[PDB]
């Protein structure tokens, strides 16, 4: 109608007024020019430029977008068709074709929701939804516009199709395959090579966790994508979503089928995704030059513990890690850091571990799929493997409670992970490899409760030595105790009854530009504490094997990262036999 | 709505013509479709190359020419069709029902299109995820492996009826014939299955490797039809090059084969360089994992393990097997396991295992897909923590161990102490898991001690200790050859065949004799790894061949019997520290 030609001409008014969004799509235009990959046809608009040239326009889109939308997407589709001449001799017969497809940035104001939070009030309206990406479903090609041929008649033809889902207006549907025969009535010679097609996709997005109530189901809602959308995201991901949420279907109003319990059937058309200083650096580095910095460092560290100066300590030497080398035979080095932690149940573990998995910025959270070799299938029967805690925590720290709890095959898979830092995946059809360079620490329990002090957790817990042996740093710790001692501690519980945003940069800042090199000083320090501990056939937490050589040398070169030096010295390796010789009485 | 393109088919087709009758071989096509009117052939194949060179060739001569194999590449669907129709009116009921013969076009080459100074992007060996939607009716070239293929089904193309009422053939309940329009009464139709046009179909699927898999993605897959005379032409577990028109409101796709193909003076100067070097034994496994400790011994285990031994097939079905079992028992934390990763990289068919097999079907198969065994055969297969496996686990690793069954494989082993700590007051038997029904089948069966020593201690310290500074071992007087020069060699080894001669058979039985006859002692003195059986004569004569073969000998000498002597008398070393 005349209207839709009014939005067409307002859009292009639009895109006129202000020229930053057509000198863009020229900039797409001499990119693609020059390839003779392909850029998208894909602009963002900003809502509130779009606000303030013309409000209605901007609600249209916000309140009514299948008679605002495809009046807009004609537009920049018509600027770009009459922007160049296209002097391609055959390129512009089927890539110049290609409709060009809006996106949206800006306030979004009341249309700024949730899986939960979306309702049928919100039909017929461009909505941003966030959540996570539960699965995806499989791509396949759309027939758009179909070229063809009449040999009888010696001329081209051709024919567009309709959908319910590419069309934000309810237009009329053309279920009609690819035709034979055109109004002529001859037998169309079929052109596949100047047909055009378009990819699409499903994809279901899910309210996040961290805002769901307890005692509901979660909420969860459909996303379409198509084109250039169709494969840019994989389970598992957070995501913001601004897309149409538009009905389909009938909820049995043809014939009588007035059963009380069928519902209309609902989903988002999306079509724009989100996937989800010096000053203090300077700070950092002069930071780093005081004594007792790796102290301050080691009290900033959980605050809700008393004591437990070693643990804190070794809770940043394994933030800060090792190095890793690699060899011209081919081999590589490890050098992340384990810490493992044992006693009776509630005293103080859960506690520990609750700071270093809120602090930590890549920690996750692991109890008795981490093991990454399961495959989950889709709606159509195609499966996909899901992602496990040790991968994910590639560069990363895994966080485990209940680790006594974990399963046999837990261990037989974590032994390459805490060794190799890899995971070698070996199922029916599937066979890969995948990096699991990840830090752990974990906290287990006696299955008395009460720790018995006087042996070893081989016994007390009954874990693998093998296992075992795999943690550099080992802490037992149980609540002995000290009646004035407890009483200060439990004063802030009847309470009840370095600042960590820097330090986390400091954290930061530390492994992400010092890479220690060992010097001649830690050399023989290595050797003759190694040595020593060997000599030393009196009992211990474990025995004295290569490891805890390789333990000193990751201990040290942390400690190193502490003070930012790119070579070790002889105070690094000094306080690493110091604390592993605590670890070992 | 009528549209206007391009394209057209009037200049194509005289072209396609004027291609068949000029192209030279007299013309090459036109001699095909001789042998084709001599019933001598049943398919025709085309060559876009030999459509790319004439249409170069008009090129160069100045006469009219247009891009033909594009427009084929574009729209190979209809261009089949007239091939089929200049092939149908120039070869020396309507035709298109009872055509039996059939027609292909093969790729271009990309040395073709660079000799003539354009792009070849169907020909390029493309995966099946990088095919978008603007690939459908386009012919184009797909690199990857086929994973399932179907037995030939029936692929009826024209259904064929014969009517009483006229006696016509009908092809396609009732005649449609013109008698039996006219007429009142219609003779009911049957199915003349002898008449209808049958097609050899077969279903074929590709998918891509692993190197290209983007990161942590399933490697997708893509459907390969398969028709005329190109069936069986595809095999599953075949990395090919298949070339075939991708065919598909969403629509399912599939593709149509059209061409199916299969994927030392330069060495041997290394060889002489390695040969002027000298010291071949022992550098070779001075070079194994430089990084690690020096045992030496155990490491020339490892570089005849990687040379294995020489097959005999002696007759009647009768087998020895060619390849050498190694076991690798000492304490954790000596990071033992790191020469296992060595050995299975250096390997070129190297499988890896820790502990208990995957889920269980990490040994045998499973409904089949082969486990770890399976998948070494003709390769070597390295087992952490050996000890730990299940009944289930070792009762397929006895099988293969005896029978190489395929799993032709070449076993090490490394295992923990039971105990955790060892203890040499004890019996090897005592202190591991494992019986001597298993360990008689090892060749050579080293035992690591993690005796406290300063003195050994000292050096290995320092040797590690600079493996962490340095990128290289403290050897630095010592260059290592590189992986692919020491798995040249043993390739280069492997092709070898040494043979004993009549002076060494003495020798070894004489060796044989001694050394039995004095391990009695061993045995009785229940401090020796296991008395002296056929396992030591015929384990010599395997070790021997491959000494003999790593040196690149024809013959077998006895300082390889004496070097295999050494190494095994060597071995029981470990037993008394
Ligand atoms: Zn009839």
């Amino acid at each position: 109608d005349a209207v839709f030609g009014d939005r067409v001409r307002r859009f292009q008014e639009f895109l006129d007024t202000f020229t930053s969004y057509r000198d863009s799509v020229r900039s797409i235009q001499v990119y693609n020019s020059n390839n003779a990959n392909i850029l998208p046809h894909r602009i963002i608009i900003s809502l509130d430029d779009l606000r303030e040239f013309d409000r209605s326009f901007w609600s249209g889109i916000l309140v009514e977008p299948a008679y605002f939308i495809p009046p807009a997407e004609k537009a920049l589709t018509d600027l770009a068709d009459s922007m160049d001449d296209v002097p391609h001799p055959n390129a512009s017969a089927v890539s110049s074709r290609h409709p060009w497809k809006l996106s949206f940035k800006g306030s979004f104001g009341a249309h700024a929701l949730s899986p939960r939070t979306l309702t049928a009030q919100h039909l017929n309206k461009l909505v941003s939804v966030e959540g996570i990406v539960t699965k995806t479903s499989l791509v396949r090609p759309k027939l758009i516009r179909s070229v063809h041929y009449a040999a009888k008649t010696g001329r081209f033809h051709y024919r567009d199709y309709t959908d319910a889902t590419t069309t934000l207006t309810t237009r009329i549907p053309t279920p009609a395959i690819y035709p034979t025969e055109d109004t002529e009535g001859n037998k169309l010679t079929t052109e596949y090579g100047y047909s055009t097609f378009i990819d699409h996709q499903r994809i279901t997005v899910q309210e996040m966790p961290e805002m769901a109530p307890a005692g509901q189901l979660p909420r969860s809602i459909d996303v379409i994508l198509d084109d250039d959308l169709v494969d840019k995201t994989k389970p598992g991901d957070r995501v913001n979503v601004v897309g149409v949420f538009k009905s389909l279907g009938a909820g049995g109003m043809n014939q009588s089928n007035s059963n009380t319990l069928i519902g209309f059937k609902t989903l988002i058309l999306g079509n724009t995704v989100y996937p989800l200083t010096d000053f203090d650096i300077r700070n950092i580095n002069k930071l780093s030059k005081k004594k007792d910095i790796f102290d301050i460092l080691s009290q900033s560290l959980a605050p809700s513990i008393y004591g437990h100066d070693h643990i804190k300590k070794a809770i940043l030497l394994m933030l800060m890690g090792g190095v890793e080398k690699n060899l011209e035979n081919g081999s590589h080095l490890r050098g992340d850091i384990n810490i493992l932690m044992v006693g009776d149940p509630s005293t103080a573990k859960s506690q520990l571990l609750r700071f270093v998995l809120n602090t930590a910025s890549l920690a996750i959270a692991t109890t008795g799929g981490l093991t990454a070799a399961v495959t989950t299938d889709r709606e159509t029967g195609e499966r996909r493997l899901e992602a496990g805690a040790m991968v994910l925590a590639d560069r990363g720290v895994v966080c485990i409670d209940e680790f006594d709890k974990m399963t046999d095959v837990d261990r037989v898979a974590i032994h390459e992970v805490m060794e190799q830092q890899t995971v070698t995946i070996a199922k029916a059809g599937i066979h890969t490899t995948l990096n699991a360079r990840c830090s752990v620490i974990a906290a287990a329990n006696p299955v008395f409760g009460q720790y018995d002090v006087n042996r070893d957790p081989h016994q007390n817990i009954a874990l693998p030595d093998s296992l075992l042996s795999r943690f550099d740093l080992l802490f037992v710790v149980t609540d002995d105790i000290n009646e004035i001692r407890d009483r200060s501690i439990s004063e802030h519980v009847l309470r009840t009854h370095v600042t960590i945003p820097f330090l986390r940069k400091y954290v930061q800042y530390a492994k992400e530009r010092v890479i220690p090199q060992l010097t001649q000083e830690a050399i023989n320090v290595i050797v003759k504490n190694y040595t020593d501990l060997r000599n030393d056939d009196n009992t211990k937490k474990s025995p004295i094997t290569a490891r805890t050589l390789e333990t000193l040398i990751r201990l040290a070169t942390a400690h190193a990262k502490v003070r930012l030096s790119k070579t070790v010295n002889k105070v690094d390796a000094k306080v690493a036999a110091n604390l592993l010789r605590f670890a070992l009485l | 709505p009528s549209i206007q393109l391009p394209v057209d088919y009037n200049n194509l087709f005289n072209e396609i013509t004027d291609f068949l009758v000029t192209f030279k071989q007299g013309p090459k096509y036109m001699a095909m479709l001789q042998k084709v009117a001599n019933r001598e052939l049943n398919s025709v194949i085309i060559d876009l190359d030999d459509i790319l060179q004439y249409q170069n060739e008009k090129f160069l001569q100045g006469t009219q020419a247009d891009d033909l194999v594009s427009a084929i590449q574009q729209n190979a669907n209809h261009f089949t069709e007239l091939f089929c129709r200049a092939i149908d009116n120039n070869m020396p009921f309507p035709p298109n029902l009872t055509r039996r013969y059939f027609l292909y076009f093969k790729p271009l080459s990309q040395n073709c299109a660079r000799r003539y100074r354009k792009k070849a992007i169907s020909s390029k060996p493309l995966s099946v995820r990088q095919i978008k939607g603007d690939f459908l009716g386009q012919l184009i070239t797909v690199r990857g492996i086929i994973t399932r293929v179907s037995d030939v089904k029936p692929a009826v193309e024209v259904i064929a009826y014969t009517c009483d009422q006229c006696g016509y053939e009908v092809f396609q309940s009732e005649c449609t014939s013109e008698e039996c329009s006219q007429n009142q009464t219609k003779g009911q139709l049957f199915m003349s299955t002898r008449a209808s046009k049958f097609s050899a179909f077969q279903e074929c699927k590709i998918q891509e490797l692993s190197q290209q898999v983007p990161v942590g993605h399933i490697p997708r897959s893509l459907n390969i039809h398969v028709n005329g005379t190109l069936v069986r032409s595809l095999s599953p577990g075949d990395i090919v090059d298949v070339t075939g028109i991708f065919l598909p409101l969403l629509t399912e796709t599939y593709l149509e084969a059209q061409f199916v193909r299969q994927h030392t003076s330069d060495v041997e100067e290394r060889v002489m360089e390695l040969i002027t070097s000298g010291d071949v034994y022992n550098r070779l496994a001075k070079s194994i994992a430089p990084e690690i400790y020096g045992n030496l011994d155990v490491k020339k285990a490892l570089l005849l393990l990687l040379v294995g031994g020489v097959d005999k097939r002696v007759g009647d079905g009768m087998k020895i097997r060619g390849d050498i079992n190694v076991c690798l028992m000492g304490d954790p934390g000596v990071a033992k396991s790191q020469l296992l990763k060595a050995i299975c990289k250096i390997s070129p068919r190297g499988v890896y295992t820790t502990g208990k097999g995957s889920s269980g079907v990490g040994l045998t198969a499973a409904v089949l897909e082969g486990g770890a065994l399976v998948l070494a055969d003709n390769g070597i297969c390295c087992i952490d923590e050996f000890d730990k496996m299940d009944e289930s686990d070792r009762t397929a690793i006895h099988e293969v161990m005896e029978q190489q069954t395929n799993a032709r494989t070449s076993i090490l082993a490394a295992a923990n102490p039971l105990y955790g700590r060892y203890n040499p007051r004890l019996s090897p038997l005592d202190n591991i898991n494992l019986p001597a029904a298993l360990l008689s089948r090892f060749d050579i069966l080293f035992l690591m001690l993690d005796i406290p020593s300063r003195d050994d201690d000292e050096k290995l310290a320092e040797h590690v200790t600079y493996v962490h500074m340095h990128n290289k071992q403290p050897d630095l007087d010592f260059t290592p050859v590189e992986p692919s020069k020491m798995r040249e060699y043993i390739a280069y080894a492997k092709t070898k065949r040494p043979v004993m001669s009549e002076a060494v058979n003495d020798y070894v039985v004489q060796a044989y004799i001694r050394l039995r006859q004095d391990s009695k002692r061993e045995m009785d003195s229940k401090f020796s790894f296991g008395q002296a059986t056929p396992r030591t004569l015929l384990g010599i004569i395997r070790l021997s061949q491959a000494l003999a073969k790593l040196r690149l000998a024809d013959m077998v000498d006895i300082d390889d019997v004496e070097e295999a002597l050494r190494l095994v008398r060597v071995s029981k070393e470990s037993l008394y520290q």
